[PDB]
């Protein structure tokens, strides 16, 4: 029916923070990395069929950066105010004991685009073996994220997400188990 | 002065 | 508590029916505020508040700009499409179905399918079974594939099979998963 491509593009200060992404039907086709200078594909199929030159993109943060000290100045200094996430977490898939799976942290409805997620293992830190998007675009103009865990599901264990956000109070705890 | 960013361009590969 | 200040540029490209007929909306968006826009339909910048107004003016009094933006649905929206086509608009995984009962309650759950149109029907010994019929909606992953949840309020007899049926472009026959106990 209808479809939508969106290049959407930050920049964020103090932080210096860039981000520059395609949205296809609101998934990520791809960003490119501000450090490392590159493209990369969400799906990483994606790359043997385009290409894409991640040296346009790094100008165009560079004139978003430029752009985003003219409005701080010209809106007489206003900030942003902070909206908190709202966060859910799901699996891939029904879980059966032993059966690799999923854990899916969907944070959503929030700005500006820095959270600090992790994931919590019977209470404990789980620091390797995660993976996440970047921040996705929504048409209200806050961010959605997703970040993963993946695990073999078993009644003893329990999991969190834990997402920290300038507009909570407190660290959210959105708390799983089989 | 505020500049116009450049919408920008993917290019398919050979397959 | 450091305060922040955001900026955001976005060139959404909507395309209705294929490339046939396309619009290109590029939005500028201080903080929580979009301030200045170009619409295709439009064809000119115009400035959503206060903010945006020195913009538009100067962006607009530059025509060759103007040009090659409204010349964007095709260099730009019409290509990019074109690029990504066979692996976005044309991509298809086939869902997995399970059928369970609840944690009286029966479940099917439809994972890892794509794209996000699909039907899913519910069978009680070969009859649709149209009410008592809870859907958790559509669920986006974050990685090109969706889950649904459909629930359906039940009281089971002996010998009675409960089949959870899922149409889905990615299957040429709609997929069956059958369910007694």
């Amino acid at each position: 029916e209808e479809h939508v491509i969106i290049q959407a593009e930050f920049y964020l200060n103090p932080d210096q923070s860039g981000e520059f992404m395609f949205d296809f039907d609101g998934d990520e086709i791809f960003h490119v990395d501000m450090a490392k200078k590159e493209t990369v594909w969400r799906l990483e199929e994606f790359g043997r069929f385009a290409s894409f030159e991640a040296q346009g993109a790094l100008a165009n943060i560079a004139v978003d950066k430029a752009n985003l000290e003219i409005m701080t100045k010209r809106s007489n200094y206003t900030p942003i105010t902070n909206v908190p996430p709202e966060v859910t977490v799901l699996t891939n898939s029904p879980v059966e004991l032993r059966e690799p799976n999923v854990l899916i942290c969907f944070i959503d409805k929030f700005t500006p685009p820095v959270v600090n997620v992790t994931w919590l293992r019977n209470g404990k830190p789980v620091t390797t073996g995660v993976s996440e998007t970047v921040f996705l675009p929504r048409e209200d103009h806050l961010f959605r994220k997703f970040h993963y865990l993946p695990f073999l599901p078993s009644t003893e264990d329990v999991y969190d997400c834990r997402v920290e956000h300038w507009g909570l109070d407190e660290p959210l705890l959105k708390h799983w188990e089989f | 002065k505020m500049r116009m960013a450049t919408p920008l361009l993917m290019q398919a590969l050979p397959m | 508590t450091r305060p922040r200040f955001l900026w955001q540029l976005k060139f959404e490209c909507h395309f209705f029916n294929g490339t046939e007929r396309v619009r290109l909306l590029e939005r500028c968006i201080y903080n929580q505020e979009e301030s200045v826009r170009f619409d295709s339909d439009v064809g000119e910048y115009r400035a959503v508040t206060e903010l945006g107004r020195p913009d538009a003016e100067y962006w607009n009094s530059q025509k060759d700009l103007l040009e090659q933006r409204r010349a964007a649905v095709d260099t730009y929206c019409r290509h990019n499409y074109g690029v990504g086509e066979s692996f976005t608009v044309q991509r298809r995984v086939e869902p997995k179905v399970t059928v369970y009962p609840s944690k009286n309650l029966l479940v099917c759950s439809v994972s890892g399918f794509y794209p996000g149109s699909i039907e899913v029907r519910w069978f009680r010994n070969g009859q649709e079974e149209k009410a008592g019929v809870v859907s958790t909606g559509l669920i986006q992953n974050g990685d090109w594939t969706f889950q649904t949840l459909v629930m359906l309020e039940t009281v089971p007899r002996s010998g009675e099979v409960y089949t959870c049926q899922v149409e889905h472009p990615s299957v040429t026959s709609p997929l069956t998963v059958e369910w007694r106990a």
